[PDB]
């Protein structure tokens, strides 16, 4: 049924997986007309696919011209991307297609369910977690890939770089879960812990910085404090 | 004007016939109901009075047959059975008629409810849905499970109501999942009408026979298929006017039928807010709408 804290390491056994969050499919922004009216312009989205075990990102990219002469689009949005979960796990070997699809909002249910009843096998599911998956857009690469696309394209991203080589999935799950919070709550103060150091890179072909493990400590508690930080700011406490 | 022979009543029951219902003591010098109108079905049907487990009855048309009813002290209940010599029967029937020993149908001569609530109803498909082929006559029970509730455990028992399932391969093309899933035209008017039901009629006389087992024996997987064919019709975009209308009418009658205090259990509040205040056809059930609003304004 739904996923929460008393079965969160089931996300890290060998049943193969996908969280799907769609909170950065339709994207617009908000402006006047010139006869003083309010209008939307879409810019380009991304469908959010991740493998938690392994850290594979598959990033479908929605190119505004999909929305064109459209109606209802929040509505279309959810189908949308049940279409393209549904393509994707087509597309995969059996033995790659996931075992359950993990959706982070309760809407994308139905979408899902009737894109998917080609594979009754496939458990759709609801989580009671609040993932910080709609933060993927604060990452640089992921927004840049996003923003210059010209058409319909899926980019292919290992989201933990290489962490698995020194780390379990649970800790890496539970790293990117906190830098994205992070990136959510303050984005501003979140990227400057990440960059302040400029010795620390990306490397071209990661997302994040080559943090050592000690690094990584020192890192992860300012991602902390800023998120308590920004909770008393928030609250004042 | 048809009659029902009871061999005796042995056992203190509540006899209904279609909308009424009547008491018998036990052993009192009861022998059946006189005064039938030939033309429609007829339900008759039984609760006892030291075990109101279990309602059950019987689906017929007199037209069909000669039929009445025997206590099975064995089996424990009033059953339905067809004499097949009909000297025997109508002279049975007269001498009860001359003891004066049957109760008689009271159809007010103004009042239309029973044809309004079993017009698209007929025997043929009643046997169609409760298979039992050696006899004319239908038994029908609270606990009888429906064929879609099976599949979710005896076949012979079951109901075997039409499968209405909204997210499944037969609701939904490949390719139009949005649409067939958010406008179910395609599966009302092709699916189900066009190819299973054939005309709108058969697909009425099935959800008005849904209701009224619904009703009687407060059976609940005959109230979800009521529901469900109601639904169907409501979130289809497209649908003759003149099927719009007349479920208008079915339904104000079956709402107009409805006992008050049961209200809570025989009907779904989300179908019914659905149906009159969100669905393409919240505008198209004047008559429902009203008489929804008027007696059970609590579930809305
Ligand atoms: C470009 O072709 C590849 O096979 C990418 N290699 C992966 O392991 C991978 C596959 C899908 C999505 C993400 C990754 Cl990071
Ligand atoms: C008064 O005794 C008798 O009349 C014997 N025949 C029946 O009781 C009977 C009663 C109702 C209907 C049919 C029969 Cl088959
Ligand atoms: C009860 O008031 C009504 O208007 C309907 N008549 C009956 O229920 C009835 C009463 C006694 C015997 C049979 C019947 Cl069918």
């Amino acid at each position: 049924g739904a996923m929460n804290s008393s079965n969160y390491a089931e996300l890290f056994n060998n049943d193969i997986k996908l969280f799907v969050d769609d909170t950065n499919v339709y994207r617009v922004t908000v402006h006047k007309t010139f006869e003083g009216n309010v209008a939307t312009k879409a810019i380009n989205g991304c469908i959010f696919t991740l493998n938690p075990k392994t850290g594979h990102l598959f990033l479908k990219i929605i190119h505004t011209s999909v929305w064109a002469g459209q109606k209802r689009l929040s509505q279309l949005a959810k189908w949308k991307t049940a279409e393209e979960v549904s393509a994707l796990v087509r597309s995969l070997p059996k033995e790659e297609q996931p075992k359950q699809i993990i959706v982070t909002r309760k809407a994308m249910l139905d979408p899902l369910e009737v894109h998917m009843l080609d594979f009754p096998n496939i458990a759709i599911r609801p989580t009671e977690l609040r993932l910080p998956f709609s933060a993927a857009m604060s990452i640089d690469k992921l927004s840049d890939v996003v923003m210059k696309a010209t058409e319909p394209q899926m980019v292919l991203f290992n989201i933990y770089d290489d962490w698995l080589d020194r780390i379990s999935s649970y800790t890496a799950f539970s790293r990117l879960t906190l830098l994205l919070r992070a990136l959510k709550t303050n984005e501003e103060s979140a990227k400057m812990i990440l960059l302040s150091d400029p010795t620390i890179t990306i490397k071209s072909y990661h997302l994040w910085p080559s943090f050592t493990d000690e690094q990584w400590i020192t890192i992860e508690s300012q991602m902390r404090d800023l998120i308590l930080t920004e909770y008393g700011r928030k609250y004042n406490v | 004007m048809n009659t029902v022979p009871f061999t005796s009543a042995p056992i203190e029951v509540t006899i209904g016939i279609d909308q009424y219902s009547f008491n018998v003591k036990e052993n009192q010098p009861f022998h059946g109901i006189k005064d039938i109108p030939i033309g429609h079905v007829h339900v008759i049907h039984f609760q006892h009075a030291d075990n109101s487990s279990m309602r059950y009855g019987y689906w017929f048309d007199c037209r069909m047959g000669n039929f009445y009813i025997q206590y099975d002290p064995k089996d424990g209940l009033y059953k339905m059975m067809e004499e097949r010599d009909g000297a025997k029967f109508e002279n049975i029937v007269h001498n009860f008629k001359e003891r004066q020993m049957m109760v008689s149908y009271p159809k007010i001569d103004e009042d239309d409810t029973w044809y309004n609530l079993t017009e698209f109803v007929q025997m043929d498909k009643i046997r169609k849905i409760v298979r039992k082929d050696e006899n004319q006559f239908s038994y029908v029970d609270s606990s009888m499970t429906t064929v879609q509730e099976n599949e979710l455990s005896d076949p012979a028992h079951s109901l075997n109501y039409t499968v209405i399932n909204f997210k499944s391969r037969e609701a939904i093309r490949p390719g139009h999942e949005m649409e067939d899933f958010l406008d179910k035209s395609y599966y009302l008017n092709t699916v189900m009408l066009q190819g299973i039901f054939k005309n709108s009629s058969n697909y009425f006389g099935e959800l008005q026979f849904a209701f009224l087992n619904a009703m009687f024996f407060g059976n609940y997987g005959s109230s979800l298929q009521w529901h469900a064919m109601i639904e169907l019709i409501c979130s289809s975009a497209t649908v003759p006017k003149h099927m719009l209308d007349k479920l208008d009418e079915i339904l104000y009658y079956q709402i107009k039928t409805l006992p008050e205090q049961y209200s809570d259990i025989l009907l779904n509040e989300r179908v019914w807010n659905i149906c009159l205040y969100s669905s393409f056809q919240k505008n198209s059930l004047h008559n429902t709408e009203k008489i929804m609003e008027n007696k059970y304004p609590e579930l809305l």
